[PDB]
């Protein structure tokens, strides 16, 4: 299995396979064209704009100047 | 480096003192902005207050912070 | 469910391919008969036979009773192996105690107090607390060895290390609410608890 919980830790204390992994998962992420990819995710911030309004205007989806942020 | 223990400490200290504070009402103002204030005596005599940033952009949704910025 | 948590242990202990029904410690209590198992008062003739505790183990057929689901906490029990491992990651610290349980039932509470107030949370009070049942007529024994509890939760949290100087402080009392003399207890040790990747010495120079 390949579960638990991930672990964040400081940058500063890169672990080279540590990051050789990041690389390469990053890279692969990039790669991918699905819903679950890179670009797609990035979406969700801001442009391409990803949330609706009931107007059917575009706006970005990140919450900001907000207690949700 | 403070654990969380010594964090609480460390930070009541600050409160020990008194201090004096600007307050900003900020809304969307459409667009990322730096604002840079200085706090100058009546000679006009003035030096940096302090910095601070807001994040933004065209199509962002509106926001208006309920209380002040401190 | 105590007994079905033991055969919990036990399935689990396949999993690691450890021998299932063998016990390879306190031989000579395994062999011994139990009574009153052993004796004619017991009508059951099953658990007569069953009396050394060797055959104990196996449960099934012996006994002839299943339980429906072997699983702690709806893991499965390939699950319950990988959370086991997930605990190991971390270092951990305990205490351990060592157990001459004598006289009536207590309880025993305990913390580690830290020698400094100011920033430093003062005594936790609340290291853990476990419990031992006992009876004026219970035999007397003593636990071979000592009994671990995990303090590294409440150290981490008072932002204590392993190396920080601290004093354990327990208090025993009885179900009665009367306290029990602590002295005459021994006190708790302290142990540290890490996987095979260890630390590296500042001062010296292991590699040569
Ligand atoms: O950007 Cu939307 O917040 Cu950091």
């Amino acid at each position: 299995s390949m579960a638990g919980h991930g672990v964040r830790k400081e940058i500063n204390t890169l672990t080279t396979a540590e990051v050789d992994n990041l690389k390469d998962a990053m890279r692969a992420v990039m790669a991918d064209h699905g819903p679950n990819g890179y670009q797609a995710i990035a979406a969700f911030h801001g442009n391409p704009p990803m949330c609706p309004m009931p107007d059917g205007k575009n706006y970005s989806c990140c919450t900001h100047g907000m207690a949700t942020f | 480096g403070m654990t969380i223990k010594k964090l609480e400490h460390e930070l009541e200290k600050q409160k020990e003192e008194d201090r004096t504070f600007a307050a900003f009402l900020l809304h969307g103002i459409k667009k990322s902005a730096d604002v840079s204030f200085d706090v100058c005596n009546h000679d006009g005599e003035c030096h940096f207050a302090g910095t601070f940033a807001i994040l933004g952009g065209e199509h962002e949704m509106p926001w208006s912070f309920d209380r002040l910025f401190r | 469910t105590t007994d079905r948590i033991w055969a919990i242990w036990q399935d689990l202990q396949r999993f690691r391919k450890r021998p299932y029904r063998e016990a390879n410690c306190a031989i000579q209590l395994m062999h011994t008969p139990l009574q009153p198992f052993d004796k004619s008062d017991n009508n059951d003739e099953a658990t007569k036979t069953h009396a050394t505790p060797h055959d104990g183990f196996e449960y099934q057929n012996s006994f002839g009773y299943a339980y429906d689901n072997l699983e702690l906490n709806h893991y499965s029990i390939p699950q319950l192996d990988h959370m086991l491992q997930e605990r190991k990651r971390h270092d951990r610290v305990f205490a351990g105690f060592l157990l001459h349980n004598i006289g009536t039932s207590a309880d025993g509470h305990v913390f580690v107090c830290l020698p400094t107030g100011e920033h430093t949370k003062d005594c936790s009070h609340e290291a853990g607390m476990f419990s031992i049942l006992g009876g004026q007529t219970e035999m007397s024994f003593v636990f071979d060895r000592l009994y671990k509890l995990d303090i590294t939760k409440a150290l981490k949290k008072n932002g204590v290390h392993l190396q920080g100087d601290f004093d354990l402080e327990i208090e025993i009392t009885a179900v009665n609410g009367s306290h029990l003399d602590s002295h005459v207890i021994h006190s708790p040790t302290i142990l540290f608890e890490a996987g095979t990747d260890s630390a590296h010495t500042d001062d010296g120079h292991t590699e040569p």
